[PDB]
């Protein structure tokens, strides 16, 4: 289920009330996260669970949840690179209902998109190194894209 | 129905899903997990389009076109930006763990994943993390395994398990460590495992025989040919390179063998590449072997044949219709002998009479899959006619298809079909001397001698219709199982009766004809299918002639002083001692063949015939469909000393030099016209393919792709000067890329599938009228005979019960897919695949002999004591001894023959 | 809005004028990526449409091109009339700075079009070549004979059912051709060649002209061309889009990258590729270097009728950049093959510090040499009327006072960013006027090179498009998607979706243009190359009438043609 802030705490625990806030009522067993818990570490743990409890049937969950897991590990270690948060956002948009074979992956990407929506500063604080995907090959001049 | 794709209106079938409907129209949607023959499961999530609710809808919703029905008034968009971005994202997700292997990958230039990576326009890698790896398995001699390249699309398991009925290939593991393969290292046990090299859209399963001598698809010279390995007549695309046959790809024929071959046809081509094949005419002189060219061989053979008082011809069911006809014209109709045994010919002629005079429609191979009940009498189909066994498996799954169709479930939603049809299936009743490979799906299996199987068939026929002859001496439990078969066949809308000449019993064929006639008399839509032995058994039976024993008597009595043997080793159809004595007695033996056979030691002249890869011709399959196979390459292009002509060309020029003392290398169409003039029954071979003057808007048909490479360096080691392009005057194809291979070309003979953007075997989608259906502008090949207006009579010759007498062992035939076809045995990759020759014994017979499993026993047949190790066969009945037909020393003529003096060695 | 977008050009005023004149159902407008309106005209209305376009308020005055096309194998004919063959006429209006392409559809058995030589006299050789390579007869044509093939040639080589490859060589055909060519001077027939007084054969390139002389005066001359026919367009149908770039190089061999440029721009129109600015600057720089080289050779050859060291400096610079002197084969679909080597700017700076003194020397050798002024002025001259009707472009057209340069009128490859002038002659195309225009063009190319050197973009040398062929090499060597794209692009070929594209550029001899038809495949369905040397060589019998043979030699030396450009 999506994370909610303390401003959403004054809200009845009904299906339509939580749904209109941008979440799901779910099993109505709420979990409270205090201030000293890092949001990136919490979502990293959640995505590790969701990416190892995938059944492996369909490509977006099977091959896109581990990519989000690796990105969140990099953001944990301060080894994130520019474009990682954009990759997480695109993964959240492309693992929604109907894109994947079952509803495991929408429920997987709900905490990620909610924590990006409400706690974006920590994910941006995870990015501390320039984007490098290649290595220089001696003899070949690279294509310096702008 | 009516669909609106990107603002354009199309009329499609409403029973189709959106992916196959749009692919039939020519719209390009990427797809991985969907296959036309396997249905839709929605795994790979690659086929995404945007479906709108109505015409004035702007938001839409991303759906999978393979899982979405093509209902009436359906508005979708393929080239919408969100759909394109999602499809590119799916390609990128597949690319995150994919290895950097394309230069060293056998599927490169042939890879559906390459084509769909390019088609979605994904070329920039922004994933920077580690790629998951995997360890490979050893899958045997044929299929190479490379699990790194897997995109987890489940095509292999769906084909191999749900379609092919195999049991030793599954998916293991979890979230993204999914693994595909066997539970342990070992050979894949399916007879149709070789179709994985085209089912898999990546390089996980590759053709290991092609991998040992590898070249890319653009370097291949392809031709449309017919598989020569059994009688079914599956269309193949043999591709060569550097003068050797490199690969057999499947050639789509929506009537016969649509997407699938068997492993014999796919991997038993290696006899063409043997280094002991005849390549020049060789004439013996005392102990010397003088090599002649074409004209010297023809003049010398014509002189010696002119001096001889009577020359007889021995054809073969391996040779084409044209070659057997040319031999018949050379020696005369009365001096032409079909080079098969008398009992084999009698069974073949009876099967022909049933097919073209029994008044019952004989189905094509794809049409077999639409029948509601199958009775297989005597024919071990999986080892003799394997594609029919695959079609029978589909016809058996038809009951689950029907049950799901009752609940308004679409026919492509295969997972729901298999869920509804849990273990319910259409009735299958197989009879054999032992256990078949169809026993896992058969409703009942009858292990019995051929007399008892024929008696069971006659009892079924009598219980279906009392006008049929009755069978006396049926046990009550066997009678109850007879009643079960009768209740299953009488309630079936489309019953199918499959028999053949491989059981070695005339009465099995008679019983099958009786069952089919009894089902026809009740008004059922019955079909019958006979399985012959060789590629042109049916054509040689139609042409006719004497048996091999008659020709042996002619040679032994001295009435024939010259024999021309065409593509016949002569030991598979008669005893080797008698053949050797008759051929050593004859003062002139001339052997026209493409394989080094044992009778070439007794030959005065050996003419180097061409195999199917170096010759054109026509063969008739088990259903009576004339099919033209075209030459793949010129053998003289790389080696200028090679004189390897067609068998009909050798024999026609020999006839011309015999009559007029001048050599006439004729054309293929002249021989076709001669066949359809002299033999009216074979008049349909004229329409099997168009003649050599056929053009597509003025230009010929190309044998090789447009990007064929090395054209100025492939022979540069011999000479730097390029030779002439080989002229093909026999057929409409050309030996170059200067030709036509467009998917929208008005032709039926397609050498290979290639379209721009589609380099894989999924390029066949562009060459069909609708995907998974007929080939566009019709499938190649024509049926020779129509269904007769009136049928046969009931065969009243009911055999007695099999009785085991002491000192006489009835030989029960055990056929093997790898080892019972002669040219397949010659292929070196089958040596590692074929089993060791075991002689099968009942536990009671081996206990009476005192023999245990593995002790070598000797038996004498035709005064030849041969020893084989014993395997205990429980399902074999007592008094019978099981032998592997076709293997080393054991001829198929021994099927049903008695055995004497079976002692421990 | 992209410049490669498929447009219909229904907002062109010529379409409305044609609708008002012939009616809306008299023609079919085709949406292409050529950048011109493509109008399918009925065969009977062709001369009427030509008359109407010749008499517009700002008329279409130059037949830029005329050629055939075999449509029998084209599968994507959506929105086109049913045609087995077609003939396209590319007409240019300079007052409107526009152009139109009229296509005439033809059935396979009725292959005859009315002649266009009454309207445009330069259509003579184009119709001869269309007859030669397609078998399309032109009714009313004076001498419709083969222009690229010998007269004893069977079949038409650009038809789709003609074998492209060389057939088996035979010494018997060589001896027969020797007997045919070596008895021409003895058994000459002065009616096949279009003539009707002594007959001479002469024997930039080697080619033969049949001359008819009254004493030493030339009263009739018929060029015999096709001796250097390489079948480059038929090869365009045989190579992929990527592996045809060397063949574009080998046409007008003094041009090099200049000849590569219109081909890659047309393919990029087919592929929908907008190249980045550094690609545009690099391709402009190399085309200007090769333009300077060609102008230097032309000036040195004319002055002959010291200058070969500057050509060596240019060749050393191009060798450093590309790796090859005169056939660099270096432009790619979506960019160039490699990046500029580290140290190129030093070589260019040393070249531009060497050229002003040499250019002053050339101006002293051409202006102060009044013997050359006397022997060059008035030698086979023509005005703007003769330049328009014969399709003369480049230095001759601008020497007739018509200010039409492609780099300014229809700018390409980022020539808008460069400040350079277009030298225009007084109104008479002398040899001297054309040579002076070449000198001033050389000065303007030096100015363009200075502006390139002083302001060089730092960026990519290949586009960020999926159809950029090949992809950047380092990403090919370490990324699987890029490796896959490289694998499929260099082997099967890049797939251009089915369209027609056209690019016209200013070559070193005039206006060069590629017209590419893609049928959705990895090769070209049709490649049409319009070269200016063809139209320049057609104008010789219209200008050298009544002149001396020495005047013919000087005029041939001052045309600035190459024979491989003629016979393409
Ligand atoms: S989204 Fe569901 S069906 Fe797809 S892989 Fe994940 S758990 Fe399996
Ligand atoms: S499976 Fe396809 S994409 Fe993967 S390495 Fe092989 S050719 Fe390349
Ligand atoms: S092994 Fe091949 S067919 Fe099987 S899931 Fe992987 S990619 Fe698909
Ligand atoms: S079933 Fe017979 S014809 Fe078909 S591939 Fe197998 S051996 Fe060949
Ligand atoms: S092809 Fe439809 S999801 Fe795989
Ligand atoms: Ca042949």
């Amino acid at each position: 289920t999506d994370f909610l802030t303390e401003a959403h705490l004054d809200l009845p625990m009904e299906f339509e009330s939580i749904g209109k806030a941008g979440s799901r009522l779910g099993t109505a067993l709420a979990m409270a996260v205090d201030h000293e818990i890092n949001m990136v570490s919490l979502v990293r743990n959640l995505e590790e669970f969701f990416a190892r409890e995938s059944c492996g049937w369909c490509t977006p969950c099977r091959d896109g949840l581990p990519w989000s897991v690796k990105i969140l590990r990099a953001l944990e270690r301060g080894e994130g690179q520019p474009g990682d948060i954009e990759t997480l956002e695109q993964l959240c948009r492309f693992l929604g209902p109907g894109k994947t074979f079952c509803a495991h992956a929408p429920g997987a990407v709900e905490p990620l998109q909610s924590a990006i929506k409400y706690f974006r500063e920590e994910f941006e604080a995870g990015i501390k190194q320039p984007f490098s995907n290649t290595h220089l090959i001696n003899g070949i001049q690279p294509n310096l894209l702008k | 129905a009516t669909i609106h794709v990107d603002g354009k209106e199309y009329e499609v079938n409403g029973a189709d899903n959106l992916l196959e409907a749009c692919l039939s129209l020519g719209l390009d949607i990427p797809y991985f997990c969907w296959h036309p023959a396997l249905g839709s499961v929605g795994a790979c999530r690659q086929c995404a389009v945007k479906q709108y609710q109505n015409a004035e809808d702007t938001r839409g919703r991303l759906v999978m076109s393979c899982m979405t029905p093509a209902s009436d008034g359906t508005f979708i968009s393929i080239d919408d930006e969100e759909a394109k971005q999602f499809r590119e994202s799916v390609v990128e997700w597949l690319m995150t763990n994919h290895p950097h292997d394309c230069p060293v990958c056998e599927e490169g230039g042939n890879c559906h994943l390459q084509d769909m990576t390019v088609m979605t326009g994904h070329s920039f890698r922004r994933y920077r993390f580690t790629k998951r790896t995997h360890r490979n398995q050893d899958l045997g001699p044929f299929i190479s395994h490379e699990m790194n390249r897997c995109i987890a699309c489940y095509r292999c398991v769906r084909y191999y398990k749900d379609y092919a009925g195999g049991t030793d290939l599954g998916v293991y593991g979890a979230h993204d460590n999914v693994y595909f393969g066997r539970p342990e290292d070992g050979t894949l046990e399916s007879e149709f495992s070789g179709n994985l090299v085209e089912i898999c859209p990546t390089g996980v399963f590759t053709d290991k025989t092609h991998s040992e001598r590898y070249n890319r698809k653009w370097d291949m010279q392809f031709a449309p040919s017919i598989c020569q390995q059994c009688s079914i007549g599956c269309n193949i695309s043999p591709g060569e390179r550097y003068g050797e046959l490199r690969r057999i790809e499947n050639r789509y024929n929506g009537t016969v063998n649509h997407y699938f071959l068997c492993d014999r046809g796919r991997f038993g081509y290696g006899y063409v590449n043997l280094k002991d094949r005849p390549r020049q005419p060789v004439q013996r002189r005392g102990d010397d072997f003088i090599t002649l060219n074409a004209e010297q061989a023809m003049q010398g053979a014509a002189d010696i044949l002119r001096q001889s008082k009577k020359v007889i011809g021995i054809g073969s069911p391996r040779a084409s219709v044209e070659s057997n006809f040319a031999l018949r014209e050379l020696v005369g109709e009365e001096n032409f002998y079909t080079g098969i045994a008398h009992g084999e010919q009698e069974r073949l002629q009876l099967a022909l009479k049933v097919l073209r005079e029994g008044g019952i429609y004989t189905p094509a191979l794809r049409e077999i899959e639409s029948y509601d009940a199958v009775l297989v009498l005597g024919e071990d189909v999986t080892q003799t006619g394997a594609r029919v066994a695959l079609a029978v498996r589909q016809a058996v799954k038809g009951k689950a298809r029907e049950m799901a169709a009752a609940q308004k479930v679409a026919d492509w939603q295969i997972a729901a079909i298999l869920n509804i049809g849990q273990r319910a299936k259409h009735p299958l009743f197989v009879t054999n001397v032992d256990d078949t490979r169809l026993d896992d799906i058969a409703a009942w299996t009858y292990r019995a001698p051929v007399e008892d199987q024929a008696r069971l068939g006659f009892a079924i026929a009598h219980a279906l219709d009392n006008s049929a002859p009755a069978v006396d001496g049926i046990e009550p439990e066997l009678q109850s199982k007879i009643d079960v078969i009768v209740q299953a066949l009488a309630g079936a809308k489309k019953p199918l009766i499959i028999s053949g000449t491989n059981a070695g019993s005339l009465e099995v064929i008679q019983a099958a004809a009786n069952v089919a006639k009894a089902l026809k008399g009740r008004g059922a839509d019955v079909g019958i299918t006979m399985i012959a032995r060789s590629v042109n058994s049916m054509g040689l039976g139609i042409m006719g002639g004497g048996s091999l024993e008659e020709a042996l008597t002619e040679l032994e009595t001295g009435r024939a002083d010259a024999v021309v043997v065409l593509e016949n080793d002569l030991h598979r159809h008669a005893s080797a001692t008698r053949v050797n004595a008759a051929l050593a007695k004859a003062p002139l033996v001339m052997v026209v063949d493409h394989q080094r056979t044992a009778i070439m030691e007794n030959a005065h002249l050996v003419l180097s015939a061409a195999s199917f890869a170096e010759s054109d011709g026509t063969v008739i399959n088990n259903e009576g469909r004339a099919q033209r196979f075209f030459q793949v390459y010129d053998p003289a292009y790389y080696d200028s000393k090679t004189v390897m002509l067609e068998s009909w060309r050798w024999l026609h020029s020999l006839h011309s030099t015999l009559l007029s003392r001048e050599v006439d290398w004729t054309q293929l169409d002249h021989v076709i016209d001669a066949v359809v003039a002299k033999i009216p029954e074979l008049a349909g071979i004229k329409d099997a393919a168009p003649d050599a003057t056929f053009r597509i808007r003025g230009q010929k048909l190309a044998r090789e792709p447009h990007r064929y490479s090395g054209r100025t360096a492939m022979r540069a080691n011999i000479s730097v000067h390029e030779p002439r392009q080989p002229q093909d005057i026999d057929t409409m194809f050309t030996f170059s890329m200067e030709g036509n291979n467009q998917p929208t070309a008005h032709r039926s003979q397609v050498p290979f599938a290639w379209a721009p953007g589609w380099n894989s075997p999924q390029a066949w989608n562009k060459f069909q009228d609708e995907v998974g259906g007929k080939l566009r502008f019709g499938d190649p090949g024509v049926r020779l005979f129509e269904t007769s207006e009136n049928g046969l009579d009931y065969f009243t010759s009911v055999p007695a019960r099999f009785q085991p007498q002491d000192g006489k062992w009835r030989i029960a035939p055990y056929y093997h897919l790898f080892g019972s076809d002669e040219l397949s045995q010659r292929a070196p990759v089958f040596q590692s695949r074929m089993p060791q020759p075991y002689i099968k014994l009942n536990p009671a017979d081996a206990a009476k002999l005192g023999v245990n499993a593995g002790t070598r026993v000797s038996f004498s047949y035709d005064g030849n004591t041969v020893t084989l190790p014993v395997e205990i066969a429980e399902g074999l009945t007592a008094g019978q001894v099981g032998l592997p037909m076709g293997m080393s020393g054991i001829a198929p003529v021994l099927a049903g023959a008695h055995l004497e003096d079976l002692k421990e060695a | 809005e992209p410049a490669w977008q498929t447009r219909d050009h229904l907002d062109d005023p010529v379409i409305g004028e044609l609708r008002n004149r012939f009616g809306p159902d008299a023609f079919t407008v085709q949406a292409t990526r050529t950048g011109v309106p493509v109008v399918w005209i009925k065969r009977e209305q062709l001369l009427e449409v030509g008359d109407f376009l010749k008499k517009l308020p700002k008329p279409y005055v130059m037949l830029f091109d005329l050629h055939g096309m075999d449509e029998r194998l084209r599968t994507h004919r959506e929105g086109l009339p049913a045609a087995d063959f077609s003939v396209f006429y590319h007409l240019i209006s300079i007052d409107r700075n526009r152009d139109i392409m009229l296509k005439v559809a033809l059935a396979e058995n009725d292959l005859h079009v009315p002649t266009f030589t009454k309207l445009f006299p330069n259509a003579n050789w184009y119709e001869r070549e269309t007859w030669d390579l397609f078998g399309i007869t032109f009714d009313g044509h004076p001498n419709l004979r083969r222009i690229m093939m010998p007269q004893t040639w069977k079949g038409h080589p650009l038809r789709k059912d003609y074998p492209a490859r060389a057939t088996e060589f035979s010494p018997f055909e060589l001896t027969k051709a020797k007997q045919d060519l070596e008895m021409e001077a003895l058994t000459f027939k002065p009616e096949e060649w279009g003539m009707k007084f002594m007959f001479l054969n002469l024997g930039h390139g080697a080619f033969r002209i049949v001359l008819q002389l009254d004493g030493e005066e030339i009263v009739d001359c018929v060029p015999d061309i096709g001796y250097h026919h390489r079948g480059a367009e038929k090869m365009g149908e045989r190579q992929s889009w990527h592996s045809y770039i060397p063949y574009t190089d080998r046409i007008e061999y003094l041009g090099g990258c200049v000849n590569e440029m219109p081909y890659v721009l047309a393919v990029e129109k087919l592929a929908g590729i907008t190249v980045p600015d550094r690609v545009n600057v690099i391709r402009v720089m190399l085309s200007e270097l090769f333009r300077i080289n060609s102008h230097l050779l032309y000036i040195s050859t004319f002055i002959q009728d010291f200058a070969f060291t500057d050509r060596q400096k240019i060749y050393d610079l191009v060798e450093a950049i590309t790796g090859f002197r005169m056939h660099p084969a270096w432009f790619r679909i979506g960019g160039v093959a490699h990046d500029l080597p580290r140290g190129w700017d030093r070589l260019l700076r040393e070249f531009l510090d060497w050229m002003p003194k040499r250019l002053a020397s050339y101006e002293k050798a051409a202006l102060q040499n009044t013997i050359l002024k006397g022997r060059s002025q008035g030698v086979a001259a023509y005005g703007a009327k003769e330049a328009l009707e014969w399709g003369t472009t480049g230095a001759g057209l601008r020497a007739t006072g018509i200010d039409f340069d492609v780099r300014k009128a229809r700018p390409y490859s980022g020539y808008e960013n460069f400040d350079f002038e277009i030298p225009v002659g007084g109104g008479v195309s002398d040899c001297y006027t054309r040579v002076m225009l070449k000198v001033e063009e050389l000065r303007q190319s030096l100015r363009i090179l200075e502006q390139c050197l002083n302001n060089m973009p730092e960026g990519p040398f290949k586009a960020d498009h999926p159809l950029t062929t090949p992809p950047p090499k380092e990403r090919t060597l370490q990324h699987i998607e890029t490796l896959i794209t490289h694998f499929l692009q260099v082997s099967w070929g890049p797939v251009m979706p089915a369209n027609e594209s056209f690019q016209m550029i200013e070559a070193t001899k005039g206006i060069n243009s590629y017209y590419l038809t893609s049928d959705g495949s990895t090769m070209s369905y049709r490649t049409r190359i319009r070269t200016p040397s063809y139209a320049h060589l057609q104008q010789i019998p219209a200008a050298i009438r009544g002149s001396l043979v020495s005047d013919l030699i000087v005029y041939l030396g001052s045309i600035d043609f190459v024979m491989s450009d003629v016979d393409r």
